[PDB]
């Protein structure tokens, strides 16, 4: 996992399967200590993004240009960000969203 | 049904 002072930034990546990834929109979701898994933001094939209310511009998605892969860049990071980290797609529920291999971010007061 | 990517630290 990563972990940053408040104000800090920090960078995600998802890797997921190829026919996934060519066809399907990518959810991050994620899971604070005692609460429950929320969806924070989808990118699709064609770099359409979706965000959740509580983004507020703070949180961007991209695909990488040669792989499979996601990015979630973070910015102005603050506490209550602290959570597990999903990426996920074709779920049927926000449930879901958060049953694979998460990575923890933790983001300490100053 | 749900396909889980990996997530890690970039």
């Amino acid at each position: 996992g990563g972990s940053v002072q408040a104000g800090g930034s920090l960078r995600l990546s998802c890797t997921i399967s190829d026919a996934i990834f060519s066809r399907y929109a990518v959810g991050w979701f994620r899971q604070a200590p005692g609460k429950e898994c929320e969806l924070v933001s989808t990118i699709t094939p064609d770099s359409t993004t979706t965000h959740s209310d509580f983004v507020k511009g703070r949180f961007t998605l991209s695909r990488d240009n040669a792989k499979n892969t996601v990015y979630l860049q973070m910015h102005s990071l603050k506490p209550d960000d602290t959570a597990v980290y999903y990426c996920a797609s074709r779920w049927r529920s926000v449930s879901e969203g958060c049953g694979g291999q998460g990575t923890q971010v933790t983001v300490s007061s100053a | 049904g749900v396909v889980h990517g990996v997530a890690t630290v970039a």
